[PDB]
RNA sequence: ACGUACGACCAUACCCAGUGGAAAGCACGGCAUCCCGUCCGCUCUGCCCUAGUUAAGCCACUGAGGGCCCGGUUAGUAGUUGGGUCGGUGACGACCAGCGAAUCCCGGGUGUUGUACGU
RNA sequence: GUCCUAAGGGGGGCUCAUGGAGAACAGAAAUCUCCAGUAGAACAAAAGGGUAAAAGUCCCCUUGAUUUUGAUUUUCAGUGUG
């Protein structure tokens, strides 16, 4: 089985978020069959996967670390609104030469 | 005046099913599942660590959304299987069982077609990693030298990565905060059980043969449990799927539901109450 | 702040630079459907390190006065809002609120299909471990719209949703499920929402061969009213600040 | 059902308090009246609130208590019950089976009179128990006893009528 | 189907009482040398699973009193706003719509469920 | 006119105000035991849903009274190891 799909529209990643776009229509079909579908809907986000997987591991630099296999993304570029606007008891005893409490 | 009115029980809140019931420590289970150092969405798991009155629980656990998934199991009835048939709820069966919990998820690992990501990705400059895990005992109260330690000691000598120190090890000492490996070692193969064999058989024979009446009846010996408690060990590290087959009474899956059934109490339908 | 922990507190509310996760809000009105809380108990499932849930119901009308929302987000603390209500006329609906400095930043109702839910109790599966975030691919010809609509309102709302927590590295591990949503441009198009578990085989290439497999809930949802912002208050929101 | 031997009636525990009201050597000296009959160290007991009329304030130390278990409790109990000659009251029980008694001398109780000590009153109380109490005070699976497994006031004048064949009035 | 250990919902699960529990498992329990902590081996900890028991915990069922959870009813109704239609000095008179209640009433119920190990 | 190893932090144990029944002095109000006890006490805040095996109250340890680094923010520096 081929590890690519092809498509009129080429996709847009955000790897930051792990967010990929898929400008390309879902022709979704015009049936009453639930399982006909579910299987179209899985054949969508089978080649959403399989793009996503092929760009973080092709375009992010790769470090084996003791904590494990790591992928460094790079900073997210989608536009996201913000939630919040942008910004003693303490003296010297002189015959003895220390310090004590009151 | 009664307090228990329609005004209290409508605005009662009832707790947790099972903090009502005493088993879940929800607030620490809170700090284990949602809180990590490192944001790298890796899995994490846990070595849960339970004790019965006469078994030893240890599972390795994973936290999911609709609930916890068991990785492996051992227990201290599995290891009759493995030559120890007596003291199943003590250190020594505690840490034979975290090792036979260790020598599990080596063997289910493959560490003693479908493949990760992690080998998808992998660097020509990459190592075998450990695997690591947390510990787990619940409301369990520990002091220096407590047998959920041992589970601890028995994965990690078994090649489980756990974060921990040596203060709560039997033989430690607080003042010279130094570690005694003799009487570690002493734990390790039984020999408390044994000093207290050759205690009590000294100093009151009736209330020995009450206690051990079990070791006398199958000719187990104080001198001999180091010899079977390391030849336990040398047999889990070799088979750690030895299968184990109780004295129980055995039917099959169905045979129980239909003895259950015959048992059971049907509730009353609408037409009978 | 006399106290040392209130003064922790009101350091973490305090507005920063570089911005806490964002927390949602899950509160029930008056009347409310079993299947509108089956689907805010789904919701709540996938964000339960970020989330705070109300076990009340509240005579609350989003769409025509909103001040109890702003009293419970600076409360709370939340910036991101789940409310749920049933109507005669609305069925089933999830209105997402989005909130900045504890004022009502814009809402959007989504009209749940009840015949076509499916909860993750019902789909027999792996499940997500807590804690981990999901990657999202969003499919379909409504996102990409010149003018902003709805679809790129909740497509921008979805992604917030499932944002999790910012994190520059992560584990070749952590990227076993995905969030799809789908939803085509033009009576009314239907979003919907679809959670996947993800395998990996050999292909005989580096690339790994992806697999899915349904784990999380069928949501079926048509898009009804919108609140848009304030574009001067839209404005600040979008400001990004320089990390030092 | 009640022929069960984990129904029998027995010592919970027995609390033995000398309310002395005034911290200082009055206080000690009770103290080592309670250390004496038991042979374990006691408790000082501070008081919850002010009041000015009874010379007592907050966290301040007015009475001694200690709660004596074992074979020692019946053996206390025993000493506490000769000094009553075995009598007791209908009104001195409780309504979950705990009952107790006040007395105003150890002297009777057995002890030696010493000057540097003297004379302190005591309060006796008896808590009973069946087997199945660790139920209710185990920290994991805390859970509640039962009401068939509850003591009533009828069972513990029963029982200590047979036991100690003392009269209750 | 039942029990145990982690759990998800977090009262349909809570408060009180009664009845029963085959198997195993939990549980009560027996002893304080070692580890350990207390005024007290109550709790915790250490040893025993041998001896006694389902009395309680737990589970199942039932019973009253509440409480709680659903669906219809209320009702597209009160209430709140817009829109004109001619009249009303005007307010508004009704009308068209947008949202959108609650009390009352009736009917049903008093827990489902994931993984692992056993019976 | 006396007494105070300061606050804070972490961990562990316990449940409070009040009412009823009782007990030599003890009698409305001194001390102890049992039951009922959604908090009706206390601690903070000013809920229109704060806290109950705790955020309350008692024990163990710290009391070290303001730790170190930063090519990174803002400000300052004729004394720029900043």
């Amino acid at each position: 089985l081929p590890v690519t799909v092809e498509k009129p529209t080429p996709y847009t990643f955000d790897l930051g978020l792990l967010l990929a776009n898929d400008p390309n229509p879902v022709n979704v079909p015009k049936t009453t069959d639930t399982q006909v579908l579910e299987q179209h809907l899985a054949s969508v986000a089978r080649d959403g996967a399989q793009v996503l997987i092929n760009q973080l591991l092709t375009t992010t630099t790769i470090t084996a670390t003791k904590d494990g296999v790591l992928l460094t993304l790079p900073p997210p570029t989608t536009p996201l609104p913000r939630e919040k606007p942008v910004p003693r008891n303490l003296q010297y005893n002189p015959t003895t030469g220390q310090w004590e409490r009151k | 005046k009664l307090v228990k009115n329609s005004a209290y029980y409508s605005r009662f809140q009832t707790k947790f099913k099972r903090r009502r019931q005493g088993k879940t420590d929800y607030y620490a289970r809170k700090r284990l599942i949602t809180q990590a150092k490192n944001k790298y969405n890796a899995p994490k798991y846990r070595l849960v660590v339970r004790f019965t009155n006469r078994d030893i629980i240890t599972q390795m656990v994973t936290s999911e959304i609709n609930g916890d998934k068991i990785f492996a199991a051992a227990y201290s009835h599995e290891l009759r299987a493995y030559g120890i048939n007596h003291g199943l709820t003590n250190w020594a069966a505690a840490y034979a069982t975290g090792l036979l919990l260790a020598r599990r998820v080596l063997a289910k690992l493959g560490l003693d077609g479908e493949y990760t990501l992690t080998e998808a990705a992998e660097t020509e400059d990459g190592e075998r990693r450990p695997f690591k895990a947390i510990l787990d005992v619940g409301l369990a109260r520990t002091s220096t030298g407590a047998r959920v330690f041992g589970v601890m000691k028995g994965a990690s000598d078994g090649g489980i990565f756990i974060p921990h120190s040596e203060n709560r090890f039997p033989g430690y000492d607080i003042e010279t905060e130094e570690l005694d490996t003799e009487v570690l070692k002493k734990y390790i193969y039984g020999g408390h059980v044994a000093e207290y064999m050759e205690t009590l058989a000294d100093d009151d024979e009736e209330r020995y043969k009450s206690q051990f009446v079990k070791y006398i009846e199958d000719d187990v010996e104080a001198d001999s449990l180091e010899e079977l408690y390391a030849e336990a060990h040398k047999q889990i590290r070799a088979d750690p799927f030895r299968k184990y087959v109780s004295d129980a009474p055995k039917k099959s899956k169905e045979e129980w539901k239909a003895e259950s059934l015959k048992y059971k109490k049907a509730k009353l339908s609408r037409e009978e109450r | 702040p006399r106290n040392a922990r209130s003064k922790r507190a009101l350091e973490k509310r305090a507005p920063k630079i570089v911005e806490n996760p964002k927390t949602c809000l899950f509160l029930r009105g008056t009347t409310c459907s079993q299947i509108t809380q089956d689907a805010m108990n789904d919701l709540y499932a996938m964000r339960q390190v970020h989330a705070k849930r109300f076990h009340k119901k509240n005579a609350i009308h989003p769409f025509e006065d909103a001040t109890s929302l702003c009293f419970f987000s600076e409360k709370n603390d939340c910036s991101l809002m789940v409310f749920g209500s049933s109507n005669k006329k609305r069925p089933h609906t999830l209105t997402f609120v989005r909130m900045f400095d504890y004022k009502v930043l814009d809402m959007l109702e989504f009209y749940l299909d009840p015949d076509t839910y499916r909860s993750i109790s019902q789909f027999k599966t792996s499940k997500i471990p807590i804690g981990m975030r999901p990657m999202m691919v969003f499919a379909g010809t409504a996102f990409e719209s010149p003018v902003p609509n709805a679809f790129t309102m909740a497509k921008s709302m979805l992604i917030d949703f499932f944002r999790g927590e910012p994190s520059d590295k992560i584990d070749v591990e952590g990227l076993r499920f995905v969030v799809v949503v789908t939803a085509d441009e033009p009576q009314k198009p239907i979003l919907r929402l679809r959670v996947y578990g993800i395998r990996t085989k050999r292909s005989g290439t580096r690339l790994p061969r992806v697999e899915v497999e349904e784990h999380g809930p069928r949501m079926d949802f048509r898009l009804g009213r919108m609140r848009e912002p304030d574009p001067a208050m839209l404005k600040e929101a979008m400001k990004k600040a320089k990390t030092p | 059902k009640a022929q069960n031997p984990m129904r029998e009636l027995r010592i919970q525990k027995l609390v033995l308090n000398i309310s002395v009201g005034e911290s200082g050597d009055r206080l000690t000296r009770a103290a080592k009246v309670l250390e004496q009959l038991s042979g374990q160290t006691p408790v000082y007991s501070k008081a919850r609130y002010t009041v000015r009329q009874f010379g007592i304030r907050r966290n301040e130390k007015i009475a001694v208590h200690v709660t004596v278990r074992g074979p020692k409790a019946e053996e206390i109990l025993e000493r506490g019950l000769k000094v009553k000659e075995y009598e007791l009251r209908r009104r001195n029980f409780s309504e979950t089976g705990n009952f107790g008694f006040g007395i105003s001398e150890h002297i009777d109780l057995g002890i030696k009179y010493d000057p540097s000590i003297g004379i302190y009153g005591m309060d006796f109380y008896c808590c009973m128990t069946r087997p199945g109490e660790r139920v209710a005070k185990r920290r994991r699976c805390k859970s509640r006893i039962g009401a068939s497994h509850r003591i009533t006031r009828e069972e513990t004048i029963r029982w200590f009528k047979q036991r100690f064949d003392g009269i209750v009035r």
